[PDB]
């Protein structure tokens, strides 16, 4: 609430001028301000300069942001905003090279601040830049011929002056013009050039694609992905960041069906394994933005792979029945004698329900109905194709394995196909949105394009393979999936990097004896916290919950005198809102400012269904904190604003007394929406309670410790014959 | 399931962990998941329930950690120590019922008392667990009788509970209606600690001298235990240091000297003590204490 230090002790500055350190006051308008400062330097023309942070930001200082002035942070007069922003305006359209090249870096340096951006743009020297870098060549081409070096860095300057004001917005995004296109398209369709001019260039082809998919479109004639790989073979990381982010944009942008289009493009130019060669496996540091860059190629490939992984392509569609109809023949005729691969429906029925009671279908009829499914459905599929190409001797082995297995060991093909690669995807989140929130590349993906088919075909090897090893059951079906999860899990988190090290990955999982490891290690982390004992408390959760709850809504109903809007000129800042026992009703409004509390009545606002309670939106999220006029509140209000939601049109935008409270009746209000709490009051509170009832469960074995692992069930007399009775 | 027999061996009933409902009375059981077992099958176990007792569970033997003795450990000695666990026992009830109390503290909100109630809580456990064993020497185990039973009648007091009885071993010996009289008087001196315990409180509470004041009645041997640091001060010459008690009432000497010796490097002249310059001023009796200048 407070304003700043108004009086600052502060050097002020200026070109030429020694500084004088005088204890500026801020609640002054800054034009009288500025006034004193070029009186100082004998200077009048207040507003046609400015001073600014002479510190880092060069930021001429507005009214907006003099509470950033700190006793010691140096400030300096110069030209205003505006007046620096037309001084490099006709510095800018102008012709003449090197003043345009200081002027053309500093645009591009100055260009984040907002407060000389406010008047360049007002200006349009972004369009004098389009002059001096689509005409600006042309006035003087006979000597650009030899000077293109520098005139290469005067254009990349301008490259970065003009996005380094796009990006704020105030400006067009249209101000560059088919020329400045025409200049980006020189560049990335040449060989390599100035690095700041590919860089800065390749970076506006990213913005003005990311302005555009029409911009996009009319780019992508000119950027096209065999001349866009060289920026990936550019030893400069930041060429191979641009490289993909151009690529990650032109799948983001491509259409579903051209991006299949661009995906075999990206199979075929080598990307998934250049960047593997060039990048991964190269020397080059993944930063980051690299390392984002690889996750987003590799799930632009997996999204690539969610069109038949979610859509549910015909299960009893003619053409896809006999694709399986080819892998079953390719996997059954071992034991299928090769009438059947031109059986009859009498006899396709026959062969269906007798190998699929030894694949365990529920439904004996289709093995289309272990397609009919999806995710992935005809993908599982592609996967079985993949392995007629890759994988033969897996698929043959794993079917005729389960091709004479009646029993309930055996391993559904077409089931098990289906629901492992759904898993499996879901585990790699195979077609998921890529974003900057995943930041994690797996190089086993990028070692293979298909690594996801050599995925699925290896894990279902290592089910077979352990499904052997623990006596792996059809209703254990899901169970065994899940357990070759497990083992999935136990090795992506060692992230494989190359084929051989995922298959050894997975060899280390066939419950040979590594697992003895990983239960030690659950055991020296269960010293301090006891797993399976932690399995109890938490298991016998909701009672404490619930108390907890029961206990706020005792608050709610002896409630508080909460505060308003702006409770600022004779206003009850204090109001009670009673929880009714109903539990269904809130008491409050303009209540008077009340010392006990809560007066029980009908209060002014003496209703609050929970049945139109939608949220209570908390801080600047509310609707009065929207408001930017005669409703403004500081942003330490932000812990007490709240928003409680109701009619869609009219809500309780008031004023806690306190932060604690606040989390409280938050929590007491979601308890009524039937939701978690936000008390960390109710962290700490929980924790320590329920870990005191199970310190208080401790007792029946003082003095002796617990098995850890469940011990065995031994056996009963089967009968419930009492020798000694019951009762 | 079946072959059941009669035995008292069992009332140990001591589930594991989490069990399961593979059986008609069974669920996660806790760790102190007591069942007061009447029936006897030897792979499982069926008996009434701590929680319900006219309620069975049938839990595995092996899930039973059963221990042969019943919920006392002197029949057969249990008790790691004769002539306590019986005291361990009732604690345990004893903190079953600051169970329901802790539960009915936060539908208030005193909760001042509440955190005291966890800490006399945690004392009182730390001591249960380390009188799992005879781990103190036995004079130290009565120390401890005592010192358990001051907490568990103060919790009492605060709850408005009873009064227990039978300052040591065992709160329980007293109470058995062998006498009258003696029943009588041994409820009037624990009422009598009641009020010495909230007298004190008061006075510990807002007072913070009387307190010591009063333990010091009993015993009358004191020592001011000081550690000298070093004599901030150059001196050139070899230094010799005596420390003892005058008395301006008395204008008087009290204790002997204790003696450092002092090099002339504005150094002890005796470095093994210069971490150890520790001397203890004994003989303090009442009348040393009450002397006015000193």
């Amino acid at each position: 609430m407070p304003p700043p230090a108004d009086i600052v002790k502060v050097a002020i500055e200026w070109p030429g001028a020694y500084p004088k350190l005088m204890e500026i006051d801020q609640k002054k308008p800054l034009s009288a301000i500025i006034k004193e400062v070029c009186d100082g330097w004998s200077l009048a023309n207040h507003e046609y300069f400015a001073l600014q942070h002479a510190d880092s930001s060069n930021f001429y200082i507005t009214e907006k942001n003099r509470n950033e002035i700190k006793n010691g942070t140096i400030l300096r007069l110069t030209t205003s905003p505006a007046q620096n922003a037309q001084q490099l305006h006709e510095r800018i359209q102008s012709s003449s090279m090197d003043a345009k090249l200081e002027a053309l870096k500093d645009l591009a340096s100055l260009s984040r601040d907002v407060t000389f951006a406010q008047e360049f743009i007002n200006l349009d020297g972004i369009s004098l830049l389009t002059q001096m870098v689509e005409s600006g060549t042309e006035r003087y081409q006979k000597l650009q011929k030899i000077m293109k070096p520098c005139f290469g860095d005067m254009l990349s300057f301008t490259l970065t002056a003009f996005v380094e004001l796009m990006d704020h917005g105030i400006v067009s995004w249209d101000t560059f013009s088919v020329a400045f296109i025409k200049k980006i398209a020189s560049f990335v369709n040449k060989s390599a050039i100035d690095i700041s001019i590919l860089q800065r260039s390749l970076a506006i082809l990213e913005s003005m694609v990311l302005n555009s998919h029409d911009l996009y479109q009319k780019v992508a004639q000119e950027i096209t992905i065999g001349q866009l790989i060289p920026h990936l073979q550019g030893s400069d990381q930041e060429i191979q960041t641009y490289t993909i982010a151009v690529i990650n944009a032109l799948f983001l942008k491509a259409p579903d069906e051209r991006r299949q289009e661009m995906a075999n493009i990206l199979a075929q130019k080598q990307l998934r394994s250049i960047i593997l060669t060039h990048v991964i496996r190269a020397q080059r540091a993944i930063n980051n933005e690299m390392a984002h860059q690889l996750y987003v190629l590799q799930v632009l490939t997996f999204n690539l792979l969610e069109d038949r992984m979610m859509t549910k392509m015909d299960p009893q569609d003619q053409a896809q029945r006999d694709i399986i109809f080819e892998l079953r023949r390719i996997a059954f005729d071992a034991e299928s004698e090769p009438n059947n691969s031109s059986g009859s429906m009498e006899k396709r029925k026959s062969m269906y329900t007798r190998d699929y009671k030894k694949l365990g279908f529920i439904n004996h009829v289709n093995p289309a109905m272990d397609f009919t499914q999806t995710p992935p459905g005809m993908l599982a599929l592609d996967n079985m194709l993949y392995f007629a190409k890759h994988h033969q001797d897996a698929y043959i082995r794993i079917v005729l394995e389960n091709s004479s297995r009646e029993d309930k060991h055996e391993c559904p093909f077409g089931r098990s196909s289906i629901e492992l690669t759904k898993m499996l995807c879901e585990i790699l989140k195979v077609g998921e949105l890529p974003s900057e929130t995943c930041n994690d590349f797996h190089p086993m993906f990028f070692t293979h394009d298909r690594s996801f088919e050599e995925f699925f075909c290896i894990c279902i090897q290592l089910l077979n393979k352990t499904w052997k090893e623990m006596r792996a059951t059809s209703e254990d079906f899901n169970k065994v999936m899940q357990v070759v999860k497990e083992q999935v899990m136990r090795a992506l988190t060692t992230k494989p990097s190359s084929l051989d090290q995922f298959k050894s990955k997975l060899q280390n999982l066939s419950y040979t004896e590594i697992l003895k490891i990983r239960q030690s290690e659950r055991m020296n982390q269960e010293d301090f916290q006891s797993r399976p004992i932690l399995e109890l408390k938490e298991k016998i959760q909701p009672e404490i919950l619930e108390l907890i709850k029961q206990q706020r809504l005792n608050r709610l109903v002896e409630g508080t005198c909460f505060r308003k809007l702006n409770a600022r000129r004779r206003q009850d800042k204090f109001w009670y809102c009673r929880l009714s026992p109903n539990h269904k009703v809130l008491h409050y409004g303009d209540l008077e400012e009340s010392p006990q509390g809560e007066v029980p009545h009908d209060s002014l606002q003496d209703k609050l269904p929970v049945a139109d309670i939608k949220a209570v939106v908390t801080g600047k999220d509310c609707p009065h904190m929207k408001e930017k006029g005669a409703l403004k509140q500081n942003k330490e209000v932000l812990e007490l604003a709240f928003s409680i939601l109701y009619d869609s049109n009219c809500q309780l935008n008031f004023i806690a007394p306190d932060k604690h409270e606040y989390c409280i009746w938050t929590d007491g209000l979601n308890a009524l929406l039937g939701k978690d709490m936000m008390s960390d009051l109710t962290r700490n509170d929980l924790d320590t309670l329920l870990s005191m009832e199970i310190k208080l469960r401790l007792l029946d074995l003082e003095n002796i410790q617990i098995p850890d692992a469940p011990p065995p069930i031994p056996k009963e007399p089967s009968n419930y014959d009492f020798v000694y009775d019951c009762n | 399931m079946a072959r059941w027999i009669p035995t008292k061996r069992q009332k140990y009933g001591v589930a594991i962990y989490n069990y399961n409902a593979s059986q008609d009375v069974e669920l996660s059981l806790q760790i102190g998941d007591t069942v007061h077992i009447l029936e006897m099958y030897e792979g499982w176990y069926r008996g009434y329930t701590l929680q319900n007792k006219s309620k069975k569970g049938i839990f595995p033997e092996t899930y039973i950690h059963l221990k042969e003795a019943t919920v006392e450990d002197l029949g057969q000695h249990e008790t790691v120590i004769p002539g306590e666990l019986p005291l361990v026992q009732e604690l345990t009830s004893t903190l079953r019922e600051w169970a329901v109390i802790w539960r009915k503290l936060y539908v208030n909100n005193k909760l001042t008392l509440f955190r005291q109630l966890q800490q006399m809580t945690y004392s009182l456990i730390e001591w249960r667990s380390q009188i799992l064993s005879g781990t103190l020497p036995k004079d130290e185990l009565a120390e401890l009788k005592k010192k358990v039973t001051a907490k568990i009648d103060h919790g009492n007091r605060m709850l408005g509970l009873d009064l227990v009885v039978r300052d040591d071993n065992g709160n329980i010996l007293d109470p058995d209606e062998t006498s009258t009289i003696a029943l009588f008087k041994a409820h009037e001196v624990a009422s009598k600690r009641i009020e010495e315990k909230i007298q004190e409180e008061k006075s510990i509470l807002q007072n913070l001298d009387l307190r010591g004041q009063s333990i010091f009645s009993t015993i009358h041997t004191y020592g001011l235990y000081v550690n000298f640091k070093n004599f901030v001060c150059n001196i050139g010459e070899d230094a010799e240091l005596f420390m003892a008690l005058y008395d301006p009432d008395q204008s008087t000497f009290i204790s002997e000297n204790y003696l450092i010796r002092w090099g002339s490097n504005g150094m002890p002249k005796e470095i093994e003590k210069l971490n150890n310059l520790q001397a203890v001023f004994t003989d303090l009796s009442s009348m040393d204490l009450i002397r006015p200048r000193v």
